């Protein structure tokens, strides 16, 4: 629904100062967790 | 190699001009920045 009126003008001003704006973000992470074990045994009897 | 006096001597360019950059008006100094009058 039309709530006002039709004017006759319109009261305006110019601005053209246009903007063009680009923002990148990139993030990386790595995490690299090693581990090793080991275990040995050795038994020998002897007797003639 | 038109400059502002070609613009000025002729009243429909020298209208655009004075229209186009609001120059008869001031400037509202609001707390959010400068703003034209309309």
């Amino acid at each position: 629904r039309e709530l006002i009126v039709r004017p006759d003008t319109l009261r305006a001003i110019i601005n053209n100062r246009a903007t063009i704006e680009t923002t990148t973000m990139e993030a990386e992470f790595t995490e690299t967790l090693m581990e090793s074990n080991y275990n040995s045994a050795s038994v020998k009897v002897s007797a003639p | 190699g038109d400059t502002l006096n070609d613009v000025i001597q002729d009243p429909t360019r020298r209208n655009k001009l004075i229209n186009d950059n609001n120059l008869l008006k001031g400037i509202i100094m609001g707390r959010d920045g400068p703003v034209p009058s309309s």
